[PDB]
């Protein structure tokens, strides 16, 4: 099913320049199934590529392979994760000599911690990990093919991905304790998502708590499959318009700051409503040091009512409340913010991202099946600052 | 009744994740599409990937492992 083909410096070029005029850092998958009659990695085309890139001054990030634990079903071929780690230190060498002596290297890019992966990662990290700069796996909770709206919508979907994510650390600090840990590959389905679903405001619920649990349990960085692209759970579709996904995406990146903090319910129902708390991003213009911004998931079918703690039950708080423009409901791929349609102003422009004032004192409103962000303004919270 | 009280802890920062937290890949799969200059030129998607700045660009996907540079070709 897979068959070789080639790529071109144009193409490099047109990867590093969208990169590069759009504030992204670049991180590019190398060729490991290029392989000596040894069963060694052929460095000969990844240094070419090398040359090129600094030849032409382009700072990138390398990994190299993907999902190897899949290479025997991919391509017949079943390299161990030994031989991968060596191979890892091949490319590490390369990369010191290269005009970019300090640029990053980062993998395996192990699909998610089964007996037979989670063997792979731990061999690889005994032979490899001195060189890689973060650990990266990739998950996925299902199957595209046959993944229901009932599965995107079930908490005991969504809380697979933390005994994944307690592997994959187990794994971790059983051979290069507090090595960095980044998820590299994420999505709701895999198989390019769930048809009407992996790109719908449905599919958000699965984003949202991918991030806070993430976040909460110490992975560093995550990589959204896909930002463009043929699959379903794309952020942006075919004719370059934003999916619900893109606009969540969005504010979480205006709102949610770096200092993961902690929230629950102290009524410990806790499956179907869904809390994370961090510092407020201080990059956003309309806050200040020491604010809380809190998000809320509401898998109920009724509306929740969330009352605040002290010292925190006074203060000013603006709402952030995602809902799906109907008449699609939760299929829908267009979003409200605070009742008003998330869309671009023009080709140049994002809209504003325009907050609704709550009365201070107020519980905070959560309707059933809907996703919100609380900046919790003046909370003065002495570690955020 | 629907009314809930939350509990948050706020005494120190429990995890510092990267400022580039949220991030996005690109599909190797995509450099095969013979429009892969048209999309990545579009003025469109660059200002939709600037709103998601900083962040970092993952290329890479199942034809990481298919894909040969060929510095030749046009
Ligand atoms: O959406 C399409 O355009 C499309 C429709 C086809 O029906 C679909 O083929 S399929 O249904 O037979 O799978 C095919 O899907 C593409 C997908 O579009 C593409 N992404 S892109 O951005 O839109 O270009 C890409 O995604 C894959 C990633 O490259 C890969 O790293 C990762 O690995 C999966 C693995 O593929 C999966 N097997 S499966 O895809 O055949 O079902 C395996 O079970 O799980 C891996 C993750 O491991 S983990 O969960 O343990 O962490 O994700 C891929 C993905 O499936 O989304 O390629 C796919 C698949 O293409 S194909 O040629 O292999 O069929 O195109
Ligand atoms: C690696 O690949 C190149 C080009 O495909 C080949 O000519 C070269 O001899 C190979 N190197 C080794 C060490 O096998
Ligand atoms: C891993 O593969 C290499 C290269 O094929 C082989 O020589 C080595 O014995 C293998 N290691 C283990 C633990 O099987
Ligand atoms: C919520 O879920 C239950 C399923 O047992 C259902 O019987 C109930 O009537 C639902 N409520 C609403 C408001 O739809
Ligand atoms: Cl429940």
């Amino acid at each position: 099913k897979f068959k070789n083909s080639t790529y071109s410096r144009s193409s490099v070029d047109v990867l590093y320049t969208f990169a590069n005029c759009s504030g992204l850092d670049l991180i590019f998958g190398l060729n490991a199934l290029l392989r000596t009659a040894d069963l060694q990695w052929n460095s000969s085309n990844a240094q070419l590529l090398l040359d090129y890139c600094s030849s032409k001054g382009y700072n990138i990030s390398w990994e190299l392979g993907n999902e190897p634990n899949s290479f025997l079903k991919k391509a017949d071929i079943f390299i161990n994760g030994s031989q991968l780690g060596e191979d890892f230190i091949q490319l590490h060498k390369l990369l010191r000599k290269s005009t970019f002596k300090n640029a990053k290297l980062y993998g395996p890019d192990v699909g998610q911690p089964r007996r037979k992966t989670a063997k792979m990662l731990k061999s690889f990290l005994k032979a490899g990990g001195e060189v890689i700069d973060s650990v990266t796996w990739h998950h996925y909770y299902l199957n595209g093919r046959t993944a229901t709206r009932e599965d995107f919508l079930n908490p005991d979907v969504l809380d697979i991905f933390i005994s994944s994510v307690q592997k994959v650390f187990q794994v971790v600090e059983s051979t290069r304790p507090g090595k960095k840990v980044w998820l590299g590959e994420t999505s709701s389905a895999y198989g390019g998502g769930a048809p009407l679903l992996s790109d719908t405001f449905a599919a958000g619920f699965m984003w949202l708590d991918k991030l806070g649990l993430s976040a909460r349990m110490g992975i560093e960085v995550v990589m959204r499959q896909v930002f463009f692209g043929a699959g379903n759970y794309h952020l942006v579709d075919e004719n370059f318009d934003p999916l619900p996904d893109y606009w969540l995406s969005l504010l979480f990146k205006k709102l949610v700051g770096t200092k993961v903090l902690m929230a629950s319910v102290q009524g410990s129902k806790r499956r179907k409503l869904r809390v994370y708390l961090h510092c407020t991003n201080t990059d956003n213009p309309r806050y200040k040091e020491g604010d809380l911004t809190l998000y809320a998931i509401n898998l109920h079918n009724v509306t929740k009512y969330l009352r605040l703690p002290y010292p925190f039950s006074n203060k000013q708080v603006d709402k952030y409340l995602l809902r799906p423009l109907g008449p699609h409901g939760l299929l829908s791929k267009s979003v409200q913010l605070n009742g008003l349609t998330l869309k671009m102003v023009d080709d140049q422009t994002l809209p504003p991202l325009m907050e609704k004032p709550l009365r201070p004192g107020s519980s905070l409103g959560l309707p059933a099946f809907s996703y919100s962000f609380f900046v919790i303004r003046n909370a003065k919270v002495a570690a955020c600052i | 009744q629907d009314v809930v009280d939350l509990d948050f802890f706020t005494q120190e920062p429990l995890h510092l994740v990267s400022p580039s937290f949220l991030s996005v890949t690109i599909d190797a799969n995509l450099a095969t599409d013979p429009r892969f200059l048209i999309l990545l030129g579009s003025p469109k998607l660059r200002t939709l990937a600037r709103g998601l700045s900083p962040a970092y660009l993952r290329f890479g996907g199942t034809k990481t492992d298919f894909l040969i540079f060929d510095p030749k070709k046009e």
